[PDB]
């Protein structure tokens, strides 16, 4: 699908969930 | 899920709850990867050492959940399979290689605030997410610890570990079509899946374009949140040349 | 210790 993997209610309104920058940070 | 944390609404709204029809109880996890179609592990279906064997209408799925008991009024949705696909190669005799399946639902499920599909990785992708120390994020409604239920969705983010040391921590032999993660006792931090968190989803954010893509399964651990044990995940990537026959002759 | 769903679901 066209928009899988985008959250309606962080990703689509970009907001960030607590700990999503977690896994970021880990992307080295 | 052991040592992980309670979901935030809308976290993981394409994680799919398998439920029993009678006695009425939850089965294992799962995920929505389209408006009709929802991937889990193939031992929640069929595991003949424990006279597992499941058919379509032995079961329901349930999506846009956060609560594991409550009906969630005006907010899940209620699901029923048309036909269930188990990899033909499915280990279940040995080492739960290729652990992995599809649910076809009866009817196309309207995807809302709560309901959402997750990306599969195509192999650019798998190949920049899967390293060893890059976190994904697993979420399940299974048990808190090995011996304990919860009231909502947990959610714990563990790091990938390098093929020797998941190696070295099992005699089971392990296939490429399996990864582990989880921290080690050198690293302080610990969580884990656990029973009931079968077949749910192991998820990575791609740094590339901000999209969730699923990477694995839950797929089989030696206790739970064990000291030197990790998780094992089946590697989707690795088997999604059979997913994608699968939908493409079958949808 | 699972609400009962809707019986339209079977
Ligand atoms: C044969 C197999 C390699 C070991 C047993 C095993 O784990 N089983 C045999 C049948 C299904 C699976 C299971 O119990 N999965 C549930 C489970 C257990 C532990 C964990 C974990 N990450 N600790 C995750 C899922
Ligand atoms: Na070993
Ligand atoms: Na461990």
């Amino acid at each position: 699908e066209a928009d899988c993997g985008l959250r309606p209610l962080f990703e689509k309104k970009s907001l960030e969930d607590k700990t999503e920058r977690e896994l970021l940070e880990s992307y080295i | 899920i052991v040592e992980g944390s309670d979901a935030e609404i809308g976290m993981s709204p394409w994680q799919v709850m398998l439920f029993r029809k009678s006695p009425q109880e939850l089965l294992c996890g799962a995920s929505l990867i389209s408006d009709r179609w929802v991937l889990t592990a193939a031992h929640c279906l069929l595991y003949p050492p424990w006279d597992k064997n499941f058919t379509e209408n032995d079961l329901l799925v349930r999506i846009g959940k956060h609560s594991r008991t409550r009906y969630e009024r005006n907010i899940e949705k209620i699901s029923m399979l048309e036909k269930i696909y188990i990899h033909p190669r499915y280990n279940w005799r040995e080492n739960l290689d290729r652990d992995i399946a599809l649910m076809k639902l009866k009817k196309p499920v309207a995807f809302s605030d709560y309901i959402h599909p997750v990306c599969l990785p195509d192999r650019e992708t798998a190949a920049s997410l899967l390293q060893a120390g890059y976190k994904g994020r697993v979420t399940g409604w299974g048990n808190l610890k090995e011996t304990g239920q919860p009231s909502v969705l947990q959610v714990v983010n563990l790091p990938i570990v390098e093929r020797p040391v998941c190696k070295d921590s099992t005699r089971i032999r392990i296939t490429d079509n399996m990864f582990c993660a989880g921290y080690k006792p050198d690293e302080g931090k610990r969580g884990d899946a656990c029973e009931g968190d079968s077949g749910g989803p192991f998820v990575m954010k791609s740094p590339f374009n901000n999209r969730w893509y699923q990477m694995g399964i839950v797929s089989w651990g030696e206790g739970c949140d064990r000291d030197g044990k990790y998780g094992f995940y089946t590697h989707v990537f690795r088997l999604k040349k059979w997913i994608q026959k699968v939908i493409d002759q079958f949808g | 210790d699972f609400e009962e769903i809707p019986e339209e679901y079977l």
